[PDB]
RNA sequence: CAACAGCUGGUUCCAAUCGAAACAUGUCGAAGCAUGACCUCCGCCGAGGUAGUCUGUGAGGUAGAGCGACCGAUUGGUCCUGUCAAACUCCAAACUUACAGACGCCGUUUGACGCGGGGAUUCCGGUGCGCGGGGUAAGCCUGUGUACCAGGAGGGGAACAACCCAGAGAUAGGUUAAGGUCCCCAAGUGUGGAUUAAGUGUAAUCCUCUGAAGGUGGUCUCGAGCCCUAGACAGCCGGGAUGUUGGCUUAGAAGCAGCCAUCAUUUAAAGAGUGCGUAACAGCUCACCGGCCGAGGUUUGAGGCGCCCAAAAUGAUCGGGACUCAAAUCCACCACCGAGACCUGUCCGUACC
RNA sequence: GCCGGGCAGUUUGACUGGGGCGGUACGCGCUCGAAAAGAUAUCGAGCGCGCCCUAUGGCUAUCUCAGCCGGGGACCCGGCGAAGAGUGCAAGAGCAAAAGAUAGCUUGACAGUGUUCUUCCCAACGAGGAACGCUGACGCGAAAGCGUGGUCUAGCGAACCAAUUAGCCUGCUUGAUGCGGGCAAUUGAUGACAGAAAAGCUACCCUAGGGAUAACAGAGUCGUCACUCGCAAGAGCACAUAUCGACCGAGUGGCUUGCUACCUCGAUGUCGGUUCCCUCCAUCCUGCCCGUGCAGAAGCGGGCAAGGGUGAGGUUGUU
RNA sequence: UUAGGCGGCCACAGCGGUGGGGUUGCCUCCCGUACCCAUCCCGAACACGGAAGAUAAGCCCACCAGCGUUCCGGGGAGUACUGGAGUGCGCGAGCCUCUGGGAAACCCGGUUCGCCGCCACC
């Protein structure tokens, strides 16, 4: 924190295992929310979720902006109703300013050349309009759901249109 | 490292279906003389090779030395000299459009 | 097909004829009446019958000038299995002395012959007998030892036809003997193996077939 | 055919057009070439595309610029190139009535302006107007931009110099 | 002894033609050299040449895309289902590029293309744009293509190396470019229409012009839902039945925590109750009922102009004054001003005939 | 001959987000970066070579695996099985009647001399390397043909001097002997790898220069720092919003810190303190207000507001 | 070629599947090891010799589209993206207009179960 020099894609591939190590695990719980197996594709009301953005959301940004966002999906009693379902992958991985690369901004260091950034903390990325994450059920109510993700935006740096079912 | 399979990549390579050894047919045709034939690599081939830079581009053939066509771009080399070294084979492709 | 993302080899290939990465190695060696595009005396086996052919190929084509195949033997000559290897050296003789000197055999063209002195008369010829040839590539198959396909070889060799080959790499004789020991040249026709499989306790007869390829070297009718 | 005037001046830019500005002829601002729709045409001029204005003149409104910016290898007397000064009345360049029957023949198609009466390009035109578009070179003719197409959009342009 | 230095400083008359390099290879080399690239001069040669475009014959795996095509990542379920790649590819541009023909342009008195030779300067670069790699970022570091500054005037931008117009002989008349026309200041207090009330704004680009995930039934414009002459809103005005506090539960649970039931009566009508509310009651409200004239009403999304989230150090600011049916903003439009550009007279230089 | 800073002359490299320490990106090879021709930087990402092999070379002949299943984790029989089991070593690429395996034979890993490309795109430059010839002599094959080392790109080294290989040239009037000088070539090192024989201290210092390059201050920036706003999870017995208030998002300031290596090295006097003036908010008190989880009293939080006020001492140079 | 050999392009040819064909002309399967030759063990294969018997495999001929592939119509889509221009809009990120180009996924319907060359041959 903050997540600034984060996301904003100003940089090009890899995530890359082979390459890189001491990647830290996210910390975005289980992406398969609701009950699973059934289909919960049967259903009235629909979606939400629309970035309206570019991109990089970290997992930081996404693990408690969502499951923010299930946690008043409780509301539809436990286990009964909607499948939550999230989209991208915090894939990607960020280094940040270990003095040895280059210098100036970040991913620049010392020197020229040398550290790139140490890892630390990875975050999907996403366009300007892609859907973060999404899934619904029968109207249940006006629209829990959709106060979901009232609350689940407002914790992303974009700004997510709700999107009309 | 450094070396005649510098980097190439794809230019050089040749993929799925046309993979194995190629016929023998284009490496035993015969050029005479002024012709202008074009240059490439094709993949699947271990000898009659040219360079890698200087690929692509047309030279005229000339007489042949040892089993291999004097050809290679004898065109010019970028804005430049037709100054030549030729030792392709028939292997790289020949004709003209 | 397949989602056609694969290319298939196929041509003679697909379901096999030809071979690949061999019949290109036949063909360098410029053989056959002429220059050819693919030249072979090429030998192929059936369950009884053998096959000899002998020509240089077409853009489409793989003509043969003149042809054997222990079938149409007896034309004269006789009556006998022909999934044996004598019988096998008849044939792969009979074709020489057709592809081997009739129609025409080594390069041998009207006009001057290729670039070198070279003149061919009739009786020996001058300047070597070197010069006729042909390269016998078995189809798929497989090289062995005494071998019919290597049989067929060696009858469609002292036919006129001169072909590469490596003795040593053949039954010798008896399987296919000479007649006589001291001279090589002979037509000579074995088929000892099946004889003295039974003493001569009856049946078998080796001695037809020396009978045979008396009347193939001579002057006989096609 | 086309007429070509360049409004936009190669301050710098870009080097490949502004070659093919010249070679058209044309090294100036305003100045004016003809040019005959063909294949090596058509290319150069979309090359230059937004330097230019562009477009059939309607003829007789190509007269009117011919006579009064016009012709002659050498830039000289008759400078008007009137028709006398045009077509040989007596022994000299000709080809035809030497004003609009002159832009007539070039409008469909050849003689150009050096083949017959070998007077070469370019136009010099002026360059006024109450002004041309809006100020500055823009994305095109719909919107305020002198860019592009219209038979009788170089009309006005070409009208008025 | 006038030591030597690759280091700092300095090196004195006019004009005309051309006109760089701030890069590559080697170097005890990186504050220097040499050799190439590049600039210039001279001699030679002799007819073609190729900065643009088109077509033809070839080269290519970046963008994008995709992976029931390799590969390696990356969800869930009982085949369906959820995701990715600078060092992946079944695919695949734009585009760059070899060669040729064509058109164009150019060259044969201005000899091109090219060959040989003399003289260099130069090897601290920089900025904009596009594509980049590193970095939180930088008026950052480091590439690439290109145009510019350096070494480029003049017009504009308040001022201002590289942003816009524009590439410049002298002198003169004329018309425009960018930009601008309320004043300062040349030209409009221009036309048709609409928004804005915040002095928003009067700020192209940018170290530079901030503003991201405070308020306004002031006014104009646009859209969507529902309700209306079976009479809406006010829609507005007034009213908010008996068994009974239904059974259970609970400390309480009385229409309204929760579970079950949701009947019946008296009715013009009134649910075993829509929401607020109480500890539970009460109370308000609907839901529900009555009345009333007559035509639109209500809910909500967006935009325009104006009005009254957002903290900084000597005196506030769009260049300033000041401006609001604008001198702001958006959509159209008319007429003007305004360079050394473009046109035009004469002269000068240079080249060529 | 040994000892020998007692004394003398010298050297003690370059790169490098200043220098030093660390590291080498100081010679070389591959993928990516690299923007689909070519070329392309950083102390850019991933990772290798400075050998090994007489076969792991050359040619020719002949040419079925992992794994699973069934029948008697060794082995034997059968079936399924395009390849998941190779080619010395990085990476990328090549290869199936083979370039891979097996067997046999063989020494072309030969001598000599070229053409061309590379090294060094374009565009000059050595060693080195490679492709392709010829002359001579061989090997294997029926033959075409293949073999100029190991499928391709890393595995390298000048002049001087020595040793070594074969023949020849030559040494001052002349012959003989001895010992020399030379033509062609092989081996021996310079890895700071287009090649010097080479350790440090200086605060006792000195010179030439540089803001081409650091410390200090900076105008730009605003990651950092300070403060605010939006959304409002949650907590506060119940109650988001008396009060506290995460995640995420948007800003403002220019007090901290960092960056710029942009400004100054022919010099912009350091820290702390002091004295003396002005200012900022975003208000600590005082005035006037709103809310309260406000009975009162005492508070807590918020609004307007900058008129005035907001100190003395002990340790420490201290801030 | 009422069945062959050598190929070119190298899935429009692949995967899977149905039907038909010969017996003495072909290709095989097949029969059999004296020989040339052969299996680190097996005449399995390779090699040779041969026709008692078959079309069942293969192969050749006709055909099917479920999968894969190729091309095309229509839709998506003149969308995404983009070369050139603009005192067009927007605080900005970015958007728009004019001009010249122009996609992918996927869907529905067709296409494709190879085409071609030489030679030999009832």
């Amino acid at each position: 924190r903050p997540a600034r020099c984060y996301r904003y894609q100003k940089n090009k591939p890899y995530p890359k295992s082979r390459y890189n190590r001491a990647v830290p695990d996210s910390k975005i719980r289980i992406y398969d929310l609701g009950k699973k197996k059934a289909t919960v594709d049967e259903f009235p009301l629909c979606v939400h979720l629309v970035s309206n953005e570019l991109e990089q959301l970290s997992s930081e940004a996404l693990e408690a902006a969502r499951i923010c966002a299930n946690k008043y999906m409780t509301t539809v009693s436990g286990r009964d109703a909607f499948h939550l379902r999230v989209r991208v992958h915090p894939f990607h991985v960020l280094r940040i300013n270990k003095m040895l690369s280059c210098a100036g901004a970040d991913r620049l260091q010392q020197g020229m050349r040398g550290a790139w950034g140490k890892p630390h903390g990875l975050a999907a990325r996403v366009d300007i309009g892609q859907i973060i994450f999404s899934v619904r059920t029968k109207d249940s109510n006006k629209d829990v759901v959709v106060e979901g993700l009232r609350r689940a935006r407002y914790k992303f740096p974009g700004q997510q249109k709700i999107i009309l079912s | 490292s450094h070396g005649y399979r510098s980097r190439t990549r794809y230019m050089f390579q040749r993929d799925f279906r046309k993979h194995g050894a190629v016929h023998l047919s284009t490496y035993l045709k015969v050029y005479k003389v002024g012709d202008i034939v074009d240059i490439k690599a094709n993949g699947s081939i271990q000898k009659g090779m040219p360079h890698k830079f200087y690929q692509g581009k047309t030279g005229v053939v000339y007489n042949v030395t040892k089993s291999s066509v004097g050809v290679i771009i004898n065109k010019m080399v970028g804005n430049r000299y037709l100054e030549k070294r030729l030792n392709l084979r028939v292997e790289h492709i020949k004709h003209s459009k | 097909a397949y989602s056609s993302r694969f290319q298939t080899p196929f041509r003679r290939r697909r379901e096999g004829k030809t071979d690949y990465y061999q019949r290109k190695r036949l063909v360098t060696q410029h053989k056959a009446k002429y220059n050819t595009p693919k030249y072979r005396l090429v030998v192929r086996f059936t369950n009884k019958d053998i096959i000899c052919q002998i020509i240089s190929s077409t853009i489409t084509g793989d003509v043969v000038l003149a042809a054997a195949y222990s079938h149409e033997l007896p034309r004269y000559g006789i009556t006998h299995g022909l999934t044996n290897w004598a019988a096998a050296y008849a044939t792969g003789l009979l074709i020489a002395r057709r592809t081997l000197q009739r129609l025409g055999l080594d390069e041998t063209y009207k006009g001057v012959e290729e670039v070198e002195g070279e003149y061919e008369l009739t009786e020996a010829v001058e300047d070597g007998p070197r010069p006729f040839k042909v390269f016998l590539d078995i189809g798929l198959q497989r090289t062995t030892t005494g071998a019919r396909v290597f049989g067929a070889l060696k009858g469609a060799s002292d036919g006129g036809l001169y072909v590469p080959h490596s003795e040593n790499r053949f039954p010798g004789w008896d399987f296919e003997t000479e007649e006589i020991d001291p001279e090589l040249l002979r037509s000579y026709i074995f088929g000892g193996h099946v004889s003295q499989y039974m003493e001569e306790l009856a049946d078998d007869d080796e001695e037809r077939f020396s009978e045979l390829f008396k009347g193939y070297l001579a002057d006989d009718i096609d | 055919l086309v007429f070509v005037v360049r409004i936009k001046g190669i301050n710098k830019i870009p080097p490949k057009p502004r070659k093919v500005l010249q070679l058209l002829r044309l090294t100036r601002i305003n100045s004016g070439t003809f040019v005959k729709v063909t294949k090596a045409t058509l290319e150069l001029l979309k090359l230059i595309e937004p330097y230019v204005a562009y477009g059939y003149p309607s003829y007789s409104t190509i007269r009117q610029l011919v006579y009064k910016r016009g012709f002659g290898k050498i830039n000289k007397q008759r400078v008007p190139l009137s028709d006398n000064a045009i077509i040989e009345a007596n022994l000299g360049k000709y080809g035809i009535l030497s004003i609009d029957d002159l832009i007539h023949e070039i409008i469909t198609v050849g003689p150009h302006f050096k083949q017959a009466n070998n007077f070469l390009w370019p136009f010099k035109l002026s360059n006024p107007s109450g002004g041309w578009g809006v100020p500055r070179k823009f994305k095109h003719f719909i919107q305020g931009g002198s860019f592009g197409n219209r038979e009788e959009f170089i009309n006005k342009l070409v009208k008025s110099m």
